[PDB]
RNA sequence: UUUUGUAUAAUGGGUCAGCGACUUAUAUUCUGUAGCAAGGUUAACCGAAUAGGGGAGCCGAAGGGAAACCGAGUCUUAACU
RNA sequence: GUUUAUUAAAAACACAGCACUGUGCAAACACGAAAGUGGACGUAUACGGUGUGACGCCUGCCCGGUGCCGGGAGGUUAAU
RNA sequence: UGAACUCGCUGUGAAGAUGCAGUGUACCCGCGGCAAGACGGAAAGACCCCGUGAACCUUUACUAUAGCUUGACACUGAACA
RNA sequence: CUUUAAUGUUUGAUGUUCUAACGUUGACCCGUAAUCCGGGUUGCGGACAGUGUCUGGUGGGUAGUUUGACUGGGGCGGUCUCCUCCUAAAGAGUAACGGAGGAGCACGAAGGUUGGCUAAUCCUGGUCGGACAUCAGGAGGUUAGUGCAAUGGCAUAAGCCAGCUUGACUGCGAGCGUGACGGCGCGAGCAGGUGCGAAAGCAGGUCAUAGUGAUCCGGUGGUUCUGAAUGGAAGGGCCAUC
């Protein structure tokens, strides 16, 4: 319960994404982690977005 | 509607002309089969000119080594 | 009359050259974010049916 | 009665004993906390599992100032 | 007969004679056996008919892949020591 | 008075009486895919349904719940 | 009504014995009585349980549906306000 | 654009009147020396009523059904999956309505890495300040701590602070463990592309062990893989995911 789930979408590339969990009540701001896009084959800033 | 023609059953029709309908006439492949493909298997003696038919790279080496030119 | 195939089995299996049946792994439709990637990678490629539960598969889909 | 619950057993312990030849990747000891420690040609997994990193025979030894059971492999 | 176990005081049978229970058809796999063999085989059907025609078809001789597709390889993968 | 013919005759059912309630006549209700019958060739002092059970003394409080009756602005809402 | 050449006892054994062990007693065969036993006869226990058995019955169990009821369209029209 | 006036213009719920459909289990005449029925005259309702198709509500009136198992007989009660210890007989495994306890998550810092630190509890002294807040030393030494139960672990710390970060990464995976299977788990090394450190090296989540459910069905993203005459599409498939 509580901790909802989210869809980290790639900025620089296709619609490839990662899914992770996130406690939305404690942390209001959006995740902007740097992760690997395997379509482009490159590290890219994966911005947070809802399912 | 596609068949796997074995190279051993290639030269069993009419000298060296084996397009599709002539191959079908000898009862090597079924009736309702538009596309077909020659693969490697065993033995060519006479020169066979295949045309209007898909052919495999290993077969193409053999059929040319026997003598007959494809298309 | 002829033996009818268990059609549900016909869709979930496929006959190979030796005689065995390839099938798709389970636990890979949904609830995937919590599953580690190392599982999700190993549940992707097709798998041979074990000899223990082959006799069931041979019976329920005899024609190929 | 507030009892009658128990977990599935794990199958822990030693799998390959002293002198036994093992292949690279084979599990030697599958334990919870590092009761056995990694020596020569042995690694420690995230589950605290001792596994072979080369072909050869298993050697159980006791070494170090604090006196602990090290597992090692020699080809 | 059923049972862990029956002389059992558990079941069944008064006796005799007669009848009374793993069959048949079609598919399929496996073993044997006979034929012929990169071939084997015909169904319906026509037939001076349990001959002989009729190979429509089936099965086999190559698989891999969800599939397009490629094919002694191919799938996976951007690509496989 | 009636009742379990064939193990129960009773305190059970019925009963006259009482109350509620429905029914305005092509009645309500019932049987019947319908036509049509009973109700009744009766007409609210009549008919159906429910409960109670001669007679005498009486029958108190609760409308929150469940049903029923009435009200109709608002919210909600099907087909179209 | 399995067949009987169909005794008592204490013990044993499927755990209450005409049949087993040990022992005690008893000439063969009726007839009239009694009814303790032959777990006597009668009814594949009705009690209890079991079956993903059956039926009827109940309800604010699920699902439907006859009837009852609401509306839209039809049979269905003309004027005005 | 707001706000509204007159006219034309397009429709809408109502009410009153009408008669011609419809109704008439109203009266009379005829088929007919027939309470049926039909027809004709004439009253009374009247576009209501009724009947059909669709449609919401109600509906044990009537059907079809379901209503678990374990169980020291059944019912009542309790339990039913996962994790830890014991039972468990020094490898693994091992039952009972045996004995005790927990879980249905948490966290973008509580993950990663690089550099540095080491606890509990007492004792004495010291402002407010006390048995206990903060400070100083000494004794003790890991009796602590480890996001949450218990077990096994941890100083090379897996414990505790600080800086830069996102390896909680994609494709794989020799070879093992473990299950009847479904599955579950460990995993060196290889390819790409990262971060951390001066580099050797480390990182495929968290000290380990619980935090979870198969299939079908359907949704949401990406992929000319298919795509029924052909070209597209819908629908499938494959990959990501609810
Ligand atoms: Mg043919
Ligand atoms: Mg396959
Ligand atoms: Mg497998
Ligand atoms: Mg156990
Ligand atoms: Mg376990
Ligand atoms: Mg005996
Ligand atoms: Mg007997
Ligand atoms: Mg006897
Ligand atoms: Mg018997
Ligand atoms: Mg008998
Ligand atoms: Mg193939
Ligand atoms: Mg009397
Ligand atoms: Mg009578
Ligand atoms: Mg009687
Ligand atoms: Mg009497
Ligand atoms: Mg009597
Ligand atoms: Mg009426
Ligand atoms: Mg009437
Ligand atoms: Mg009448
Ligand atoms: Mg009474
Ligand atoms: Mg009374
Ligand atoms: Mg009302
Ligand atoms: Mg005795
Ligand atoms: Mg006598
Ligand atoms: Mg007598
Ligand atoms: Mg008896
Ligand atoms: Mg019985
Ligand atoms: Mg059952
Ligand atoms: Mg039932
Ligand atoms: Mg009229
Ligand atoms: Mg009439
Ligand atoms: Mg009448
Ligand atoms: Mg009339
Ligand atoms: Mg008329
Ligand atoms: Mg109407
Ligand atoms: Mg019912
Ligand atoms: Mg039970
Ligand atoms: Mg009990
Ligand atoms: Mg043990
Ligand atoms: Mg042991
Ligand atoms: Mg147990
Ligand atoms: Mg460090
Ligand atoms: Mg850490
Ligand atoms: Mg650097
Ligand atoms: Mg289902
Ligand atoms: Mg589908
Ligand atoms: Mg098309
Ligand atoms: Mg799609």
């Amino acid at each position: 319960g509580i901790r909802e789930k989210i869809k980290l979408v790639s900025s620089a590339g296709t619609g490839h994404f990662y899914t992770t969990t996130k406690n939305k009540r404690t942390k209001p701001e959006k995740l902007e982690l740097k992760k690997f896009d395997p379509v482009v084959r490159q590290h890219v800033i994966y911005k947070e977005a809802k399912i | 509607i596609t068949a796997e023609i074995r190279l051993s059953d290639l030269a069993k029709v009419e000298g060296g002309v084996v397009d599709l309908n002539t191959l079908k006439a000898a009862n090597i492949i079924g009736i309702q089969i538009e596309f077909a493909k020659v693969i490697l298997a065993g033995e060519v003696t006479t020169p066979v000119t295949v045309r209007g038919l898909r052919v495999t790279k290993g077969a193409r080496a053999a059929i040319e080594a026997a003598g007959g030119k494809i298309e | 009359p002829k033996i009818k195939t268990v059609r549900g089995a016909a869709k979930r299996f496929k006959k190979t050259g030796k005689g065995g049946f390839k099938h798709k792994h389970a636990n890979l439709r949904h609830i995937l974010t919590k599953k580690a990637t190392k599982r999700k990678r190993h549940l992707r490629p097709k798998a041979m049916v074990s000899k223990g539960d082959l006799g069931l598969v041979i019976a329920c889909l005899p024609y190929a | 009665t507030r009892n009658g619950r128990d977990s599935e057993a794990k199958r822990l312990g030693v799998k390959r004993f002293g002198g036994e030849s093992v292949l690279a990747g084979s599990i030697i000891v599958r334990q919870r906390g590092t009761k056995f420690h990694a020596g020569a040609n042995v690694g420690c997994g995230r589950d605290h599992t001792l596994f072979a990193k080369a072909d050869g025979k298993v050697k159980f030894e006791v070494k170090g100032p604090k006196n602990r059971k090290f597992i090692s492999i020699e080809a």
